[PDB]
């Protein structure tokens, strides 16, 4: 199982390619993650909906407002609109 | 009844009125697959199978739930209509 | 030659036939055709709107006109919609109030919260 | 399923004919029999006995071959000659 | 595999020589001379050279080979086809089935058929690398790194476990990656 | 080795006469060649992997390892592998559809259609602006030549306009190239996104690079070339045309456009949104008054590209996945029907006309059962990949714009009338009179059907395995902040 | 042995291995194995009824990942409910009870291999439709049900009609299915998913613009599979396929994928009233207006059709009012009558030489054909719901949930429905009478001659026969009960009223549908056997409205003009006048007449000539840079103009 090391575009001289598209890679990698975050939490509200049947709505309204809550942010944004702003100006 | 239809005419279906005449040997040979597929593949979805509820504990469930509003609550969430 | 978009092709003809076009579905089907279906003869001329015209185009239907089944149409649609609107004023009144529910109508139960109860919650 | 034959036909239109009253005789009805001669039916007479035909066998005749039949045997040929009847 | 014999074409143009153009050979559908165009036709299916002549002959022999096969695949499928017989077993016999292969069906079938399975079971087998897999393993190490005593834990409440931690915390870098946010 | 083969090329020609054999084998082992590539590539990077560069100074003839790199650039990644997957599948399809109909200047023909194959194959490597357009130029000549000679009865006409409208799109996209290279010294694809040109010069090049997108992909208003051009070309061509060469503009689209002028294209794309509703609704009612068989085969890939367009310019990861799985998806389906219609109906009959055809399940029920099941594949039917790309790129079009994405879920509708329609009456009805009976489908046809049917119903069933090349690339394109 | 795994799968086989083996096996073979495949499948799902019935915790069938791109996760997922399990009864029952029909009435027929092919297809792709866990595995089932019915009623290729119907009904249900597309768009962008589960858990708290906007594409593309109102017609153009299909197709299971489709949507319908009262409205429209085409209507198979069309508005009534256990319960017991109906109806057609389908030429037949009499009394007798019958049980408690509900408006909606189930005996009766009670109207031959069907025939319509009078006693337990948890759907409390609507009923309301249809019907039959004349009158105002009423309420005549002519028309103005018009101009042909004319121009005393030339250059050069240098705005209309001499 590789972990390849994590860099981000702020430190680095544009001009390495290597280094660049490590941190394009490591940038993916990390919203991929987050993903994973969100269907995990998705799983677990399926889980908690199917057992609790008609109370679901009190034993499960934790998970249901956590998803919907980390749905607009979780997804895939790509790394363009990040390598291509310096957000400090 | 019946009408001539042309001989040549090769469908998958068989055509007009297909009745071959070794047709009982045939149907066993069918019969003997039909058993053998829906068989096996009983047997191999077997293990996607389970039931609705029973499957994961109350205590799982309530700590996912708590686990939750920890989360919500290190974010600043307040719920649906709380305003 | 008949119809509005026929027409609009004629100066879009050189040297072909204009021909009135006939749905083949009302040329009456007793007479003999080479294709009897299509109710065709060889070498019958076609009008430039042909694909409108012939066995496979839509439809038509001869009892009403298009605009009197229109009228007719929107009759029904509206003397329906009125007399059920005009029906809702002359109504009788329930005999007995809508049920309740404990707990401020079950409003833990359906989510809910101490803040937001209003969203979430029965008649009590 | 049902089959019909030339004289089931024949008898048929026999017995039609010979059940309808406008008819001069019963008896004078021959196989060859021109009703507009013969049997003396009118201009609509026929029309009649023609509907009459057509509702029996339980087909559909045209306008321009229901008045080209004049004798019995016209009829019997032209019921024998359409396939679903 | 050599099987050429120059002989064997000097004499095989000539006994073409005496036929009518395959196109008017047989035209008239007497039974002797449609034996002969069946025999002589029959040669098409013959093969009568291999590797080893092709590799190594001059371009004379090629080229009177080459007018000699047009001429043996004309008879050939010009009888086949105004006669619905074939030009085998030899007198035009009408057993046609069977006995019958394209020229085209070795080389897909042998060749393209097996590649579009390999290609198939190579996706199959690729599609379990996918990031997917890669990210539910990296997050569950993360949990194990940070939190190592639910490798205490026994195997069914393990899992269980790693949700929890999961759902309550954020385990992704993604902020640490973006510095200069804050 | 190349004189070996050389060799053995020659004296093939020389002993058999017909070089499709050679062909087809040649072909074949590069289908084989291209799934051994598929077999080494790494797929947990997002960098290129097969380099190699030609015609660099100190190594003309041979591959350059030098310091600098003034040749031109080729490897591929995810995304480029998917496309060349494709082509070196359609082409021995495209060699067998034409083994037999063809019978004179046939080494000629041959040679045409695999020389076009290889040339897009090859564009398919290209690494760096100005060999994408050396290898997207490059088939036009091939295509004018083998359209004039091997073509129908108005192949004249057509061969200038596949001529003509790609050569006047390829100019502005010319001017869009020649822009960048005097603005960056840079052509290549590699490091391309790293370079921020001003608002306004990013404004300025996506105009000739999306009047190239417009004229090849087509979109309307200038994809009156298109039904022409399939329409009198031979069976090669037009399978080529419909399968690959339209392809080549969605590749364009996600490899030369968006990596570079991300912030004018986020800009731009209401006016995209418009020119693509434009093209999908106006096409598809435009196939109902079609009177030609390959016509209206022609008039549906455009429409079908309308919705590749939408995914591939959504913004969102699910749009571009679909517009990926739409693409591949119409070269399997689309080169199927235009082989019925140009291949097996054109080459019983000689004619293309509608009126003739009807009712041709009673002598020919296996070529009926072949329609019904391409035609319900070709509108959308789920457990196709079409549907899949229709379905995510609409997804990612609702997103985008709700209301554009919600009025271009007419399309569903509108194909299967047009195509519906058309199969109504061939398969059904009383068999024709103007048309004599004649064979059934015969193996070889049934063949290069069957292999477009099982390739396109495996990813429609699972389009999830296509997924291992493309993960990187969903997110490689999309711009948020 | 697992359940759900042979119920999915024993349809499958029946499907395709007459595809693929027709030619080796031949139709006695297929028929029999398709038919014991079928019956094996109802026999399991009659057990596994049994069971969930004993415990209430339904089995789940997880597969392959359809799709896992970004956070849409979409699997093969089947799970087997209360609601599944009714759909798969009324489906299997049905299926299997045609399977057994066709083996009768389709015995002379060419093309039997392909016909139990096709119906062994549609029992499969529907079973898929009702056992899929999310909307995706729904979209497909429907899709490919829409599919089957092309094939189905156009499966007498060579008759013109026939196809032109076919197209008819797939083309409408594409219309449909755009509208589930974007439903599925929606679903899918707000949500994130497509599961039942999560849509079901996190439903309650989503913005109410977002849901209605969801529930009126999902209830659009219900509307045309449940072929109300708005997307209709197709429906009575599906008679044209075989008897057998038309039993399979508007009973169990291709029509009722539209109620299906709302009932599995509940949980998300109740938090939009606004859709709710729309689809009310909206069936109670479609149940008028078949009633009324009924009456007129002279087809046999036509007046099954649309009296199966009223009920469908009938249940889309019990949707609206959030009685959705109403609705299910009147689905599945509606389902066996009706094809019972149907099934009776095909006997009926067979036993007449001509197999005429018009009712006035039938005459009297109840000497001739009493056990096809018997039946189709049985099964009219539960459309009407008549006391101690199964459509009792349904209907009319539907009928009293309208005057019960909460809403003060539905009152109307209660007197509409009281007008359709009058209007239903009405054409019951007009039916009964004109087959078995009135004077024999066609010729002798065929009374001679006419005799009843086969054992493969009369079986199936004894089997639903006991269904049909059975199933509502034996089943109304379950779907209406006082607290019944079977169905599990979470009612929200101020919307429920099935408590209200049986104490709040009076007597009047109570008994008036059941007075009123037992009168209408002997009202019917008594003044068509002694006052002929009220009914064949000769009034032209009463023919014109009936002529209105027998042409499917001149709706078809609208459509067909106004809609779909109109589009072919702008079809044929966009193709000619834009494509081949305005972009040509544009294009090869405008271009080509241009450079004709500038190329003419600019090559139309060797010397001479060119000498002047040369000095009109010189002079004409130096007079422009002086106004160039004067101001350049002012040369360029001169450059335009010189140009303009030159090229025009
Ligand atoms: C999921 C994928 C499932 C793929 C199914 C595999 C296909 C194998 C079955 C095809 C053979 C059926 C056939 O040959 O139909 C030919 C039929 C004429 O056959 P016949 O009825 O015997 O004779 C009448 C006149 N000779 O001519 C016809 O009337 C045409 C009827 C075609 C029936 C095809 C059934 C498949 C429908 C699903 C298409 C979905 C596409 C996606
Ligand atoms: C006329 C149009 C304009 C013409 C412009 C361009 C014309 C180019 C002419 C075709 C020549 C290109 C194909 C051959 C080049 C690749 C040869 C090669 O060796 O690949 C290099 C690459 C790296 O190899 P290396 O670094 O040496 O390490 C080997 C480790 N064992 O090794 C690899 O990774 C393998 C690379 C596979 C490349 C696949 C190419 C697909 C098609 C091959 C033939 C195409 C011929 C086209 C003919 C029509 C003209 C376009
Ligand atoms: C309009 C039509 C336009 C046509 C455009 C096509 C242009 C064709 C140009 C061909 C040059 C590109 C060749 C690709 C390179 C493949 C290769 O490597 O060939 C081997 C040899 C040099 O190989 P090497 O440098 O040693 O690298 C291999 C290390 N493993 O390479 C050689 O030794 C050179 C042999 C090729 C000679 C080609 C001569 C022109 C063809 C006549
Ligand atoms: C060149 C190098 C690359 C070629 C690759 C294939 C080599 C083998 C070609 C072949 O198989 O034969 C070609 C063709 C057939 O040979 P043959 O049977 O002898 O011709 C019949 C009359 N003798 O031989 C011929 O018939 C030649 C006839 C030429 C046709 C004239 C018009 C074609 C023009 C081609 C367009 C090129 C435009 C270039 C611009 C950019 C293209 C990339
Ligand atoms: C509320 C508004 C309702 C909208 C319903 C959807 C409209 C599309 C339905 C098209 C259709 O079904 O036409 C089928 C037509 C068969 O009709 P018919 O000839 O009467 O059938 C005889 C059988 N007894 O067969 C045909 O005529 C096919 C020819 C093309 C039909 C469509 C023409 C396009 C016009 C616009 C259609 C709707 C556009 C989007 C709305
Ligand atoms: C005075 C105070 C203010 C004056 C302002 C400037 C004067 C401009 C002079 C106008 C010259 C107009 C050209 C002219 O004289 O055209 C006449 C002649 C055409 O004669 P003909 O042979 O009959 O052609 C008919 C075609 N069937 O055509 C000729 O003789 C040939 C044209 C020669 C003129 C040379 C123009 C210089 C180039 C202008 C560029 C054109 C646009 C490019 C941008
Ligand atoms: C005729 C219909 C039969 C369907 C069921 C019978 C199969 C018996 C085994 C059950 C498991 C299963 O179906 O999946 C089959 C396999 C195994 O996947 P899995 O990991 O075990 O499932 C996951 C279950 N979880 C979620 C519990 C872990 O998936 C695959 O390779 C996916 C690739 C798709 C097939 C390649 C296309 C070729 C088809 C050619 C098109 C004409």
């Amino acid at each position: 199982h590789q972990r390849p090391e994590l860099v981000s575009f702020d430190d680095i001289n544009y001009n390495d390619h290597k280094k660049v598209r490590e941190a394009q890679e490591s940038y993916t990698r990390e919203q991929f993650i987050r993903l994973e975050a969100l269907k995990t939490v998705r799983k677990a509200l399926e889980k908690c909906y199917e057992e609790s049947g008609p109370n679901h709505f009190e034993d499960c309204k934790n998970l249901a407002e956590q998803y919907l809550d980390m749905l607009p942010t979780h997804r895939l944004q790509g790394y363009l609109g990040y390598q291509r702003n310096d957000p400090s100006k | 009844g019946r009408y001539p239809f042309p001989k040549d005419v090769i469908s998958m279906t068989g055509g007009w009125w297909a009745n071959p005449s070794n047709w009982k040997l045939n149907g066993l040979f069918a019969t003997g697959i039909a058993v053998g597929l829906a068989l096996w593949v009983s047997t191999a979805t077997l293990p996607y199978t389970r039931r609705r509820e029973g499957i994961t504990s109350e205590s799982d469930i309530s700590k996912w739930n708590a686990a939750a509003g920890v989360w919500r609550e290190r974010h600043g969430k307040i719920s649906t209509g709380e305003a | 030659i008949r119809a509005s978009f026929d027409k609009a092709e004629e100066p879009m003809l050189g040297d072909y036939p204009d021909i009135d076009p006939f749905p083949a579905q009302l040329k009456n089907p007793y007479k003999k055709y080479d294709d009897q279906q299509d109710r065709r003869n060889l070498e019958e001329p076609l009008s430039v709107n042909d694909d409108l015209y012939d066995m496979w185009s839509p439809d038509r239907f001869t009892h009403f006109k298009n605009q009197d089944a229109l009228k007719y149409f929107i009759g029904f649609l509206t003397i329906f919609f009125g007399a059920s609107y005009v029906a809702t004023y002359f109504v009788p009144e329930k005999a007995a109030i809508p049920r309740e529910f404990p707990y401020e109508g079950l409003w833990k139960e359906s989510g809910g919260t101490e803040k937001s109860k209003a969203f979430f919650g029965q008649r009590s | 399923a049902h089959v019909l034959t030339k004289d089931m036909i024949q008898e048929r239109i026999v017995a039609l004919l010979e059940s309808f009253d406008k008819v001069n005789d019963a008896k004078n009805i021959t196989a060859t029999a021109n009703l507009t001669s013969d049997l003396g039916l009118d201009s609509l007479d026929v029309v009649e006995v023609v509907m009459a035909i057509e509702e029996e066998f339980g087909l559909e005749i045209p306008d321009h071959d229901a008045d080209e039949i004049k004798t019995v045997q016209q009829a019997i040929d032209y019921v024998s000659a359409q396939p679903a009847a | 595999l050599r099987a050429y014999n120059e002989e064997k074409e000097l004499a095989l143009k000539q006994r073409l020589s005496q036929l009518p153009p395959p196109g008017k050979a047989f035209v008239t559908a007497k039974e002797a001379e449609l034996a002969e165009l069946a025999e002589i036709a029959a040669l098409y299916k013959t093969d009568r050279v291999g590797i080893l002549d092709i590799l190594l002959l001059g371009n004379k022999h090629a080229r009177l080979y080459r007018d000699n096969t047009a001429l043996l695949k004309d008879y050939y499928y010009n009888g086949r086809r105004i006669l619905d017989k074939i030009p085998v077993k030899v007198t035009w016999e009408i057993k046609r089935e069977g006995a019958e292969k394209e020229d085209w069906v070795n080389q897909m079938y042998f060749l393209y058929a097996p590649s579009l399975i390999l290609l198939l079971i190579v996706m199959v087998y690729k599609s379990r690398e996918d990031i997917t897999f890669w990210a539910k393993k990296e997050l569950d190490q993360r949990v194990l790194d940070k939190h190592p005593e639910i490798n205490d834990a026994p195997e069914n409440e393990r899992d269980a476990l790693i949700v929890e931690r999961i759902i309550a915390g954020d385990y992704d870098k993604l902020a640490s990656l973006q510095k200069k946010a804050t | 080795i190349l004189l070996s083969s050389l060799y053995l090329f020659n004296r093939i020609l020389a002993w058999q006469g017909n070089v499709k054999h050679f062909y087809l084998f040649a072909s074949n082992l590069l289908l084989l060649f291209i799934v051994v590539l598929y077999i080494n590539f790494n797929t947990f990077s997002n960098s290129f992997q097969f380099n190699f560069e030609l015609f660099n100074s100190l190594n003309p003839f041979g591959l350059s390892n030098s310091d600098i790199s003034n040749g031109l650039l080729f490897g591929i990644d995810g995304l480029s592998l998917t496309f060349i997957l494709l082509t070196v599948l359609l082409i021995p399809l495209t060699l067998l559809g034409n083994w037999y109909n063809i019978n004179f200047n046939s080494n000629l023909y041959y040679t045409l259609v695999l020389a076009i194959g290889l040339v897009i194959l090859l564009n398919f490597w290209a690494l760096d602006y100005i060999s994408f357009y050396i290898l997207f130029e490059a088939t036009l000549p091939l295509l004018f030549i083998l359209i004039h000679i091997y073509g129908s009865s108005d192949s004249e006409r057509a061969s200038f306009y596949v001529l003509m409208f790609t050569l006047s799109g390829s100019l502005f996209m010319l001017l869009s190239i020649v822009v960048i290279s005097i603005v960056l010294n840079t052509t290549n694809f590699i490091n391309h996104n790293l370079f921020v040109l001003s608002l306004d010069l990013q404004t300025i090049i996506w105009l000739g690079l999306f009047i190239a997108i417009m004229v090849k992909t087509p979109l309307f208003p200038i994809h009156v070339w298109l039904p022409v051009v399939h329409s009198e070309s031979p069976l090669a061509g037009s399978m080529i045309l419909a399968g690959l060469i339209l392809k080549l503009a969605l590749y364009a689209i996600l490899r030369l456009l968006l990596p570079l002028l991300c912030e004018a294209q986020i800009l731009y794309t209401p006016m995209i949104y418009i020119i693509s509703l434009l093209t999908i609704i106006l096409t598809s009612l435009a196939t109902l008054r079609q009177i030609d068989l390959k016509v209206i085969i022609a008039y549906s890939s455009i429409s079908h590209m309308g919705i590749a367009i939408l995914g591939v310019c959504s913004n969102t990861s699910l749009g571009i996945y679909g517009s990926i799985v739409l693409g591949v998806a119409h070269g399997f389906v689309s080169p199927a029907l235009f082989l019925i219609v140009g291949g097996i109906l054109y080459d019983r009959y000689h004619i293309r006309i509608v009126n003739y055809y009807k009712g041709l399940t009673t002598y020919m029920p296996q070529l009926a059962t072949y329609i019904i099941i391409l035609s319900f594949a070709n509108i959308g039917t789920p457990l196709t990949g079409n549907f899949t790309g229709e379905f995510l790129s609409l997804q990612g079009g609702f997103i985008r714009n709700p209301i554009i994405g919600g009025i271009s879920c007419i399309s569903v509708l509108l194909a299967a009338i047009y195509q519906l329609k058309l199969t109504n009456k061939l398969t059904g009805g009383i068999s024709s009179i103007y048309m004599h009976r004649t064979n059934d489908v015969t193996i070889r046809e049934k063949f290069i059907m069957n292999i477009l049917i099982i390739s396109t119903l495996i990813i429609g069933i699972c389009p999830q395995i296509m997924y291992n090349l493309l993960y990187w690339t969903v997110n490689n394109y999309i711009y948020i902040i | 042995y697992n359940a759900i795994s042979l119920i999915i799968i024993l349809p499958c086989i029946s499907w395709l291995f007459p595809l693929f083996f027709g030619r080796q096996l031949g139709y006695v073979f297929v028929t029999r194995m398709t038919s014991t495949l079928i019956i094996i499948t109802t026999l399991i799902t009659y057990y596994y009824f049994y069971q969930l019935l004993g415990n209430n915790n339904p089995i789940n069938l997880e597969l392959f990942n359809y799709l896992n791109i970004d956070y849409l996760d979409i699997n093969y997922n089947f799970e087997i409910d209360a609601l599944t399990i009714t759909m798969l009864l009324a489906i299997t029952t049905i299926s299997s009870m045609v399977h057994i029909y066709s083996i009768g009435y389709m015995e002379t027929d060419p093309h039997q291999v392909r016909f139990f092919s096709l119906l062994s297809m549609f029992t499969f792709w529907m079973i898929i439709l009702v056992t899929g866990s999310n909307y995706f595995v729904l979209f497909v089932g429907w899709e490919f049900i829409g599919v089957t019915s092309y094939l189905l009623i156009s499966f007498w290729v060579t008759r013109l009609q026939a196809m032109k119907s076919a197209l008819s009904a797939v083309l409408m249900n594409r219309f449909g299915d755009a509208f589930f597309v974007l439903g599925l768009c929606v679903i899918a962008y707000v949500f994130g998913t497509l599961n039942y589960s999560t849509i079901f858990a996190t439903a309650y708290l989503i913005n109410t613009d977002l849901l209605v906007l969801i529930m009126l594409a999902l209830f659009i593309a219900a509307m045309a599979k449940s072929a109300q109102f708005g997307l209709h017609n197709w429906l009575t153009l599906a008679m044209e396929g075989p008897t057998p299909v038309s039993s399979l197709l508007h009973a169990a299971t291709l029509v009722t994928a539209g109620i299906y489709l709302l009932l599995r949507s509940a949980n998300i319908l109740e938090y939009t009233p606004t859709v709710l009262f729309i689809i009310l409205w909206i069936g109670a429209l479609t149940t008028l207006s078949a009633g009324l085409i009924a009456i007129c209507s002279n087809d046999l198979k036509r007046i099954i059709a649309l009296s199966t069309m009223s009920q469908l508005g009938m249940m889309t009534i019990a949707i609206g009012l959030s009685a959705y256990n109403l609705a299910l319960f009147h689905l599945l017991g509606h389902a066996f009558f009706k094809a019972l109906l149907f099934m009776s109806a095909g006997s009926i057609i067979h036993s007449i030489l001509n197999e005429s389908q018009d009712i006035r030429t039938y005459g009297g037949l109840l000497s001739y054909l009493p056990y096809t009499y018997i039946c189709i009394t049985i099964a009219s007798l539960s459309l009407m719901a008549m006391p101690g019958l199964t459509g009792y049980y349904t209907k009319d408690i539907i009928i009293e949930s309208t005057y019960g509900s909460y809403s003060i408006s539905n009152y109307v909606v209660y007197w509409i429905a009281y007008l359709s189930a009058v209007l239903t005996c009405v054409y019951s009766m007009k039916i009964l009478y004109l087959t078995f009670y009135s004077n024999p109207n066609n010729n002798t031959i065929t009374y001679y001659n006419a005799h009843e069907s086969n054992i493969y025939i009369t079986l199936p319509m004894f089997i639903l026969a006991i269904f049909a009078m059975f199933a509502g006693w034996i089943l109304k337990d379950i779907y209406l009960g006082v607290g019944t948890d079977f169905v599990g759907t979470h009612i929200l409390p101020n919307n429920f009223s099935y408590f209200d609507t049986e104490f709040s009923i009076t007597q009047f309301y109570k008994l008036l549908p059941l007075i009123s249809a037992i009168l209408v019907s002997i009202l019917i039959v008594v003044l068509n056997e002694f006052f002929a004349i009220v009914f064949n009158l000769n009034n032209k105002y009463i023919n014109t409205v009936y002529s209105i009423f027998n042409q499917k309420l001149v709706s078809d005549q609208i459509l067909n003009h106004f809609i779909i002519f109109k589009g072919l028309v702008t079809s044929g103005n966009i193709a000619h006048h834009v494509d081949k018009g305005s972009l040509y101009r544009l294009g090869p042909v405008g271009i080509n007449r241009l450079l004709n004319k500038a190329s003419y121009n600019v090559i139309n005393s060797s010397l001479s000539m060119n000498s002047m030339l040369i000095l009109i250059t010189i002079v004409s050069l130096l007079l422009l840079v002086l106004v160039m240098n004067v101001n350049f705005i002012i040369v360029i209309p001169v450059l335009i103009s010189i140009l303009y001499i030159l090229f025009s």
